[PDB]
């Protein structure tokens, strides 16, 4: 459908077994927030749009809590036939030109999510975990989903990948 | 059916205290509330499905627990006597336009478990004045001196309970408002017709059902342990 | 303002996955807004009420159970109906205008030489609508350009790149051209070979 | 937070109670009043919705105003069964979480209806601490106050069994052990109809 604008609202997502779930907001392919059901909190972004409006998390709770319900149903009903597994897809590049002694963000791209489960990891072959951002899991034309991973670092690196539909890790060095 | 349990409780100040709800239409939201005089019904806590509760308006001093779709139970771990009150159950279903609470259950916190007394209960026989000037005979009956509030008034004429010609006060009433601890009286009133009243073989009698400690509760003083009993007074017609 | 989301119509090793998304198609601000929403089971769209219809339709087998149902009750149909307004045009009018639509960030444009071949990265900008042009000593230069798709950075900026196979010679004055709607005169970086 | 008008409300059988209601939200888009009779948990009586102007259930009606945000229960020829309290609630559907916000209720007692209305005060006999004075059989004129004297007990608003069929009067009973305690001044403290019987 075309249109000027998509907001793409409620964005509720639920995987059985492991119980784990996800509300997001979207608007022109960018997240407005996403409800942490943990801690039932709305986390913005951006900050200042969490200094601009505002959205009650409960309501991302009970929405939740109904599309865990209706999962249950749908498990049932089709005799319990089960996720197929995926193979997922990685780019990395840089969100500034890339200045030694001057620092900047590094922008993993995982795509063909499907189901919403993986350990988006790094590798200087050795693990690194700190000043790391990963963003939720973003809504795919085709129901699969994309993710980032942010890593910041001295401009001086593989982004590694586990999912299920992969037999291996798939190390996408820089 | 929404059901609460237990209906009346009396529990000292810092031991632990366990409503409990169950419902049984298939309803995936429960509630807890309290009422009291001059706060209406406040939301304690809640819950949209087994696993989760959430914290209502004042979750202090209580903890919730949600073990399955049909259970919702609440929980004072230090009880104290600002949680004496009235307590409500609710459900709903998604999106509900209706909430379907219980009936309720009386618990009352005490420092001391001193002030515990039963009521005493008289009937008191109509007078032949009213019978002469109206053809209609009303029988009053008071219980006082109880403590706490958890009273319930029933007329019985004849073996079977009445309904005709009764009213009771909706509340208990403060004997000693000054004090903190005042035991409690409630009237009752029953009318009948003067041609009943007046023939010996009818009797009318008020039953007053008085909820306090119970079996495992412990009671450390000379008087009758002020257990959880049904009191009565009776009349007899007459001339 | 507050955002409201849709109310998720409720039904009645091996791994299920359940999804639900409620879809807001605005042209030309609000004067038509098309309202989607959709329910998926392990990755297949099953169920999904669309505006244009006007009622709850199955999209695979197992969505006929709940649209018929869905159709069936007045509450719900006529809610889910009634959130293109409460909660399409009341998100558009109300939150996004103070948020989403009111966001600004202009570009930043530096050229540099690669190795030939100029690169004018223009950076952390939004919206979406950019125009990025090179001229060399002033003429327009569209042969031997190459740009990048938009790359979305992810925290609502995107960038560009714009490279330009050219050859230095002194005194020739290369200069990048920036047009976006977060700048009142476009942006102009030269670069003196 | 929503608040009510009158916190106590006290009306004859046939009369029109009016319970009002008003709410500080400008999102509320759904209005229900419950209804909680004695001893019992409070139940939907009847509910608007902030779109219409009204909603009309048999005799229970709801005026809704929403430029003002005022809101009115009417209750048309009030039945003595209609006695209890009424809650107005509110709550922002679009929020899509569930928790109504109450009011603090209006508490609602219907007087039955006096055929032929006798007032007077009769002394009951005590069937062997106290004796106990009944006032009744008067009509809308008189409003019974509490006692001045601490030790003399008076209770004014009895409320019908809700079963009750043949019987129904709305007497005010008094007792005191006391000393100077007859039921000629045992409502002294009252504006009493002159024409009172007193035996």
């Amino acid at each position: 459908i075309e249109a000027d604008h998509v907001g793409t609202y409620g964005i509720s997502v639920y995987q059985s077994p492991g119980d784990i779930g996800q509300y997001t907001f979207e608007f022109d392919g960018d997240e407005l927030f996403y409800v942490d059901l943990d801690k039932k909190e709305t986390v913005w972004m951006l900050p200042e749009f969490g200094q601009l409006a505002s959205f009650d998390p409960q309501g991302g709770l009970q929405n939740i809590a109904v599309v865990k319900h209706n999962l249950g149903v749908l498990t049932k009903r089709s005799n319990s036939t089960p996720a197929t597994n995926e193979a997922p897809q990685a780019t990395v590049f840089p969100k500034s030109p890339v200045l030694l002694g001057q620092p900047n963000t590094l922008i993993c791209f995982v795509d063909n999510i499907f189901p919403p489960v993986i350990n988006i990891t790094w590798l200087n072959s050795k693990s690194v975990a700190d000043g790391v951002y990963e963003t939720s899991f973003f809504v795919n034309r085709d129901y699969s989903f994309h993710k980032l991973s942010y890593l910041t670092f001295i401009p001086s690196y593989d982004c590694k990948v586990e999912h299920w539909g992969l037999e291996e890790p798939v190390l996408k060095h820089w | 059916a929404v059901t609460q349990s237990p209906r009346n409780k009396v529990a000292v100040t810092g031991g632990k205290v366990t409503l409990s709800c169950n419902q049984t239409n298939n309803h995936n939201n429960m509630y807890w509330y309290r009422q009291d005089t001059g706060h209406g019904l406040r939301l304690i806590h809640y819950s949209y499905g087994a696993g989760s509760t959430e914290k209502g308006d004042i979750p202090d001093g209580y903890k919730a627990s949600r073990p399955s779709q049909e259970n919702f139970s609440l929980i004072l771990e230090l009880a104290t006597p600002s949680q004496t009150s009235v307590y409500f159950c609710a459900s709903g279903d998604f999106w509900g336009d209706t909430l379907y609470f219980g009936a309720g259950t009386r618990l009352s916190v005490l420092e001391d478990l001193k002030n515990v007394f039963p009521p005493e209960v008289a009937v008191f026989e109509p007078s032949e004045a009213e019978i002469s000037h109206t053809q209609k005979a009303t029988l009053v009956c008071l219980a006082t001196g109880f403590y706490p509030d958890h009273v319930e008034l029933s007329w019985w004429v004849n073996g079977k309970e009445v309904h005709s010609g009764v009213c009771t006060d909706p509340q208990p009433l403060k004997e000693q408002p000054a004090l903190n601890d005042s035991r409690y009286a409630l009237s009752s009133r029953l009318r009948v017709s003067a041609t009943f009243w007046q023939n010996p073989r009818n009797h009318f009698r008020c039953q007053v059902q008085f909820y306090g400690l119970s079996e495992n509760d412990e009671w450390t003083q000379d008087r009758a342990k002020p257990v959880t009993q049904i009191v009565s007074a009776e009349a007899w017609g007459r001339a | 303002v507050s955002y409201y989301g849709p109310k998720t119509s409720p039904v009645q090793e091996r791994h299920f996955v359940y999804q639900f998304m409620g879809e807001c198609y605005f042209t030309n601000g609000t004067q038509r807004i098309r309202y989607v929403t959709r329910y998926i089971y392990n990755r297949e769209e099953y169920v999904r009420y669309d505006s244009d219809v006007g009622e709850h339709r199955a999209v695979t087998e197992l969505g006929r159970p709940d649209a018929e149902y869905w159709n069936s009750q007045p509450e719900i149909l006529e809610r889910t109906r009634a959130e293109l307004d409460t909660v399409c045009r009341h998100n558009y009018e109300g939150p996004e205008t103070h948020t989403s639509l009111r966001r600004l960030e202009q570009p930043n444009v530096v050229i540099s030489l690669s190795r030939n071949t100029l690169v004018c990265s223009v950076t952390d900008f939004y919206p979406a609508k950019i125009k990025v042009r090179w001229f060399r000593n002033g003429q327009e230069e569209t042969v031997g350009v190459s740009s990048t798709q938009l790359i979305r950075n992810g925290d609502w900026t995107f960038q560009v790149l714009v490279m330009l196979e050219m050859t230095p010679r002194r005194g020739e004055v290369y200069t990048c051209h920036v047009e976006h709607p977060s700048l009142k005169s476009p942006i102009t970086v030269e670069w003196r070979a | 937070q929503v608040r009510q008008s009158p916190q106590s409300l006290t009306v004859w059988e046939g009369e029109t109670a009016i319970l009002n209601c008003s709410y500080e939200n400008s999102a509320f888009d759904y209005l229900p009043w419950y209804q909680q009779f004695p001893g019992e948990g409070p139940a939907l009586l009847i509910a608007i919705r902030s779109v219409s102007d009204k909603k009309e259930d048999g005799r229970f009606t709801i005026f809704f105003n929403k430029r003002e945000k005022k809101l009115s229960l009417h209750i048309t020829d009030s039945q003595p069964g209609d006695s209890a309290t009424y809650f107005c609630a509110g709550i922002d559907t679009g929020a899509n979480t569930g928790k109504l916000t109450f009011g603090h209720g209006t508490i609602l007692r219907v007087h039955p209806n006096i055929q032929n209305p006798d007032p007077a005060v009769y002394q009951l006999r005590d069937s062997k601490d106290k004796s106990v004075c009944l006032f009744t059989d008067f009509d809308s004129q008189t409003n019974v106050s509490q006692s001045k004297d601490s030790d003399v007990y008076i209770t004014d608003k009895c409320v019908l069994d809700m079963r009750s069929m043949d019987f129904k009067s709305n007497s005010a009973v008094a007792w005191s052990n006391k000393s100077d305690f007859a039921c000629a001044n045992a409502f002294n403290n009252s504006i009493i109809p002159e024409d009172t019987f007193f035996p």
